[PDB]
RNA sequence: ACUAACCAUCUAGUAGCUGGUUACCGCCGAAGUUUCCCUCAGGAUAGCAGUGUCGACCUUCAGUUUUAUGAGGUAAAGCGAAUGAACUUUAAAUAUGUAAGAAGCCCUUGUUACUUAACUGAACGUGGGCAUUCGAAUGUAUCGACACUAGUGGGCCAUUUUUGGUAAGCAGAACUGGCGAUGCGGGAUGAACCGAA
RNA sequence: CCUUUAGUCCCUCGAAAUUUGAGGCUAGAGGAGAAAAGUUACCACAGGGAUAACUGGCUUGUGGCGGCCAAGCGUUCAUAGCGACGUCGCUGAUGUCGGCUCUUCCUAUCAUACCG
């Protein structure tokens, strides 16, 4: 991994594999996640999943 | 091991004269010696170091006497030549 | 060049050995369209060592002047050219030719 | 230009003057003056190696550096919010004195009338 | 002590800082000479036999005759 | 006139060199690097690891994003905007420097041998307040200072960017990743592959 | 002090059966001073640095240069240019090297077999 990608997973919370957290979205945490792209799996939850 | 004249050294006062010291990095004049005469002082004592060790006493003493006749008769040019230039 | 020559101190373990040395060249014209055997008079340039140069090292891109009386080029003022500049073009060590275009 | 000891300089190296110019990794760069000189200015920049920063000190000529305005934003910033503070005591409400991220656009209804939708194919033939 | 102690760190970064001056060499003396092969091809106006100054003299005489 | 052998002892003579150097378990755990020194078989300093003390504390810091401003205007679109990569309203991709408040302020006034024509400016402060979002986001399993102590101070391979050359090879530079101190699944096999510690 | 560069065809000496050679004007370039200094892909000696041998789907039967032709491709395409097959033009060695060596394999076959 990147030094810069690897920054982005400890800075949301995501050090292991199979982790999960909730994030608000703005433009300052939008291009968080897509640097770490290559690692990670997100999308829009609804009512149900939270 | 590495040559004096490369490094700064001064020149010492020995029992052999130091003389008048020209300085460095600036005008060595150069004198001549196209006189024969003064060809001639310069060629004994070149011939003389070159014979080296003479087993005879006599021979020994013309070998210097040579030497010493051609100072003498080079002196006496030069002071001719010296009353010559205080003459003119 | 010439048969027989006493080389300087500073260039005598150089031996350039006797079969291995060239005396004409293919010569081609730009403009006439012919190419000639003409004999070398002496290697100007080489352009990669200059020590090449001196020892007349025959390498793609040196120039090298030949003699072009056969050829009749009249010259301004109506003189035949007898000493051009040629550029060998070719790599003579593969190949055991000397090939090279007139910069004419 | 004059230069003052501990101002934010940025440096340009322009290639007319080829004395005093720094290296190419000091090209773009941007640092504090600590030393003025005749003719240079010493500039204090920062360098990653792994993970720490090394300070280097660089000599830098008048002709390569400029003042910047990084500072300026942080300055119009500190005035701003105190004359938009004063004005809210002054009649007695809150206002949002923070910068806040730009945020999702929210739900609208766009109208077909006079914009008709045009077809596109994948390359175009005309 | 300290020029043997520079030459002994700069050393390897001196061996390849030459051979890309003698590689610069090479393409100014080639191109110099395209420019003289340009410059025949469009004209030329010589005498009988080439100049007897050596190469970077009548080159740059031949192209100061501009 | 000058200037071999064996035995015991001084002698356990001189080494930076070769070989070896003795139970178990737990906890913490590296570097293979910068700068300087008559410096390269060497010392000091800084870094990584640890101990002790002091000081704090969101009043903290961060190989991150955002905002503002630079160095690349690098592609693109237009020229029914002007002008003509060197054209531009705008502006990519890709990495990159700097700043973002309590240490900033603002309001009143004390010193100075600095400064000014001058109760004018520059530095340090006293008195009030912004202490509840205090002036982007996200995180924070704490961070800073001093003193002391041990091992370290070799590189190999690959991606991307870049420089030069050859018939083809190849050689140099910067970042990053892997291996060196790493077991496991896969690629039949295995220093450099994939997955995952 | 002369040389070169570009201009005026503005001026002198020498030669020559009417044509030349040698200098001038304008302003760019070349050549602290007899102590020594600058410089080189050169040589000799001494030392330092880098590399610490090389090659491994290697090699074989058809040259190189230059022109013409040339299907295409290219930054849109026969032209920014790259560009094959052809055709045209140029072209006794040797000598630390040999001899001997069973068995087995390859075919790139000298012979024996069979074909065109």
């Amino acid at each position: 991994i990147p030094p810069k990608p690897r920054k982005i997973l400890q800075l949301l919370r995501l050090r292991q594999i199979n982790n999960g957290v909730f994030v608000k979205v703005t433009k300052a945490t939008a291009e968080m996640i897509k640097i770490v792209e290559p690692w990670v799996a997100y999308g829009y939850p609804n009512l149900k999943s939270v | 091991v590495y040559s004096e004249k490369e490094l700064g050294i001064p020149q010492l006062n020995t029992v052999t004269p130091v003389g008048v010291t020209k300085p460095k990095g600036k005008k060595k004049g150069k004198v001549f010696v196209d006189d024969r005469e003064s060809m001639n002082t310069i060629l004994a004592m070149v011939e003389a170091e070159k014979q080296g060790q003479i087993e005879s006493k006599i021979m020994r003493a013309r070998q210097l006497e040579e030497i010493r006749e051609a100072r003498r008769i080079e002196a006496e040019k030069k002071e001719a030549e010296r009353k010559a230039l205080l003459e003119n | 060049g010439p048969d027989f020559t006493r080389r300087p101190v500073k260039y005598e373990r150089f031996i350039r050995p006797m079969g291995l040395r060239y005396k004409k060249a293919n010569v081609t014209h730009p403009t006439l369209n012919v190419t000639v055997q003409l004999p070398i008079l002496s290697v100007k340039k080489n352009p990669s060592n200059p020590l090449y140069t001196q020892l007349g090292v025959l390498t793609k891109g040196t120039i090298i002047e030949v003699n072009v009386s056969d050829l009749g080029i009249v010259t301004a003022s109506g003189k035949i050219a007898w000493g051009r500049y040629a550029q060998i073009t070719n790599n003579p060590e593969n190949d055991g030719c000397v090939n090279a275009v007139l910069l004419v | 230009r004059t230069y003052r000891v501990g101002d934010i300089v940025d440096i340009k190296v322009n290639g007319a003057v080829q004395k005093g110019m720094p290296h190419k990794f000091y090209h773009g760069k941007t640092g504090v003056v600590y030393n003025v000189t005749k003719s240079a200015v010493g500039v204090i920049v920062y360098k990653r190696v792994k993970h720490r920063y090394i300070e280097k000190r660089i000599n830098v000529r008048i002709e390569h550096v400029k003042p910047s305005r990084s500072r300026e934003d942080f300055l119009r910033r500190v005035k701003e919010n105190a004359e938009l503070k004063k004005k809210a005591k002054a009649e007695g409400v809150p206002v949002q004195l923070k910068r806040q991220p730009a945020m999702p656009r929210e739900a609208h209804t766009v109208s077909i009338a006079d914009n008709k939708p045009v077809t596109l194919a994948p390359v175009a033939y005309e | 002590a300290r020029k043997q102690r520079d030459l002994k760190k700069f050393g390897k970064a001196v061996q390849v800082q030459k051979q890309l001056e003698r590689a610069k060499q090479k393409r100014e003396a080639l191109d110099k000479i395209n420019q003289l092969k340009r410059k025949r091809a469009e004209g030329g106006a010589l005498g009988a036999t080439e100049a007897d100054d050596p190469f970077d003299v009548a080159v740059d005489n031949e192209l100061s005759r501009d």
